[PDB]
């Protein structure tokens, strides 16, 4: 359809893959850096979506160069889709509340 | 790193009695702990994964509990079958480590 | 007024297996779990388990060998604890109790009491005990009752119904070849007998076999 | 009234919906974990709460895989009602901003 | 697991004293920590919930106090009523745990 309908998508299918190309770059870099956590996919993968949503529970999280690198993509991608919704979700009632005023 | 403690290092036992060997963690992590078998001239062999969870083709004598610093695999009724080497593997960070292993003597 | 209802007792026998039950009343939800306590002879309370009746999910103390299964019946506000190949080491006392989702046990049953042989039940014997002829008495006076030759544990008494309760001691059961013997005593002013008679009620739930006995003087 | 100000109203009785289911399905997915804490109903409750704002406490998170799913759908549940009211209120601001230009 | 321990495990007392019993958790539960009592062939009895909090029906005479992993059960003035086994019981983690229980003689 529209322009901002088509961007949520696009974030949230390009979210997604932020979000697992995130967990698997994610171990990649923390793996040989000691008393790391974030090192095993599954929970990675969950660390990931606890980033991109912002609500850090602070259970996991990296303590490396790369992985705060990596962490930054992904809070930045959250952020940017989350945000992309709003933004969306905000035209979607700009355009009806204009059809009610017959303009 | 963490430290993972076996104690005792051997264990005793009479036929069909039930058996627990523990292994402390240095410090809390989670349920990451898993458990190996190695019989003499032997390679590992998983027991338990995750402190609780079973393996396919385990007897089911075999059950593992615990959480934090503190886990426990169990036999119910060992078996000669069951004599052998037993490790435990953390896996909460990095690097692994391994136990140093209990051995059972039936 | 009693939440939770549980029979008395069980009798099983090596390597089979029993189907405990524990009928609740009162305020029922969707949130509340029903919990299983095993508390061995001298020993303290070891949690079993746990069943959420609505959605009907269970979970297991991990540490011991796993010998039971939980289930419900949203219908009649029942919890059923399934234990299967009971040894000597199954035999105890299993509570079950009411926790509101919030953590701590608000109501507990009064516990059925398992024992694990291959004896066989056997209703208890009841033998008054009035004083001698021969045996003077001071303000007070000592009557009892003698609860022999029973199996399996427990047996329940009382004395006048429930009605008195002050002066009342039972000692505690002994065995011998596959038998129990117990007795219980009661004291009241000399007065008091035997004027408004005493009676000894001895219910033994294993057999499901209440019965009374009056203490009269000896003739 | 308009379609802004319902999806507001109804973002919010789905929220509170959702934290109500949220927090009973995480008791009943974390009982039977080890070492989890998302474990009774009150704290459950406020745990939803922490997790649908994602103000991150970490003073309680699941720990399962169906904890962390239930806890992810809180999550978007959260931060899109609490973003549907955000273009609810960009809406509103938008069309007084249009009558205040004889537009 | 968490490990609930309740030392002494008997504990004397001359009649109308004071007496408190300890319960240390092994790692810090907050205040989720609960108490019960349990007479001779009795069922456990609600005495205090999460550590300080009383419970209806329950004599004003028993009180709670702790936090972390430390917590303690008085009683003002013990009578006789009250001999019986003190268990604790905690509902910070999963699984539920007990203690060993505590016995009070006069
Ligand atoms: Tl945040
Ligand atoms: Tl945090
Ligand atoms: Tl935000």
């Amino acid at each position: 359809s529209a322009l901002h309908w088509r961007a949520a998508g696009a974030a949230t299918v390009l979210l997604v893959i932020v979000l697992l190309a995130g967990s698997y770059l994610a171990v990649l870099a923390e793996r040989g850096a000691p008393g790391a956590q974030l090192i095993t996919y599954p929970r990675a993968l969950w660390w990931s979506v606890e980033t991109a949503t912002t609500v850090g529970y602070g259970d996991l999280y990296p303590v490396t160069l790369w992985g705060r690198c990596v962490a930054v993509v992904v809070m930045v991608a959250g952020i940017t889709s989350f945000g992309l919704v709003t933004a969306a979700l905000a035209t979607w009632f700009v355009g009806r509340e204009q059809e009610r005023r017959g303009h | 790193d963490i430290l993972l403690t076996q104690s005792p290092a051997i264990l005793s036992v009479s036929p069909g009695e039930r058996v627990s060997f523990s292994c402390r963690a240095s410090q809390s992590i989670g349920t990451d702990i898993h458990w190996y078998q190695q019989r003499t001239n032997g390679s590992p062999r998983l027991l338990i994964k995750y402190a609780s969870e079973s393996i396919s083709g385990i007897p089911s004598r075999f059950s593992g509990s615990g959480s934090g610093t503190d886990f426990t695999l169990s036999i119910n009724s060992v078996e000669s079958e069951d004599i052998a080497n037993y490790y435990c593997q953390q896996s909460n960070r990095w690097p692994f480590t391994f136990g140093s292993g209990t051995k059972l003597e039936i | 007024q009693v939440q939770l209802q549980q029979p008395g007792a069980e009798l099983v026998k090596p390597g089979a297996s029993v189907k405990l039950s524990c009928k609740a009343s009162g305020y029922t939800f969707t949130s509340d779990w029903i919990h299983w306590v095993k508390q061995r002879p001298g020993h303290g309370l070891e949690w079993i388990g746990e069943i959420i009746p609505s959605y009907g999910r269970a979970n297991y103390n991990e540490k011991i060998q796993k010998k039971a299964t939980l289930t419900a019946d949203k219908s009649s506000s029942t919890a059923f604890m399934q234990l299967s190949s009971l040894t000597s080491e199954d035999s105890a006392v299993y509570y079950c109790a009411r926790e509101r989702g919030d953590g701590y046990f608000a109501v507990w049953g009064a516990g059925t009491t398992v024992t694990v042989s291959s004896a066989k039940t056997t209703p208890p014997s009841v033998y008054p005990l009035a004083p001698g002829s021969a045996a003077q008495t001071n303000s007070m006076v000592t009557l009892g009752c003698l609860v022999k030759g029973y199996f399996p544990e427990p047996v329940t008494v009382t004395w006048n119904s429930g009605s008195l309760s002050s002066g009342v001691h039972t000692f505690p059961a002994v065995l011998q070849s596959d038998l129990y013997t117990l007795s219980s005593s009661v004291t009241v002013p000399s007065s008091s007998w035997p004027s408004e008679t005493v009676t000894c009620n001895v219910a033994h739930p294993a057999s499901s076999t209440k019965v009374d006995k009056k203490i009269v003087p000896r003739d």
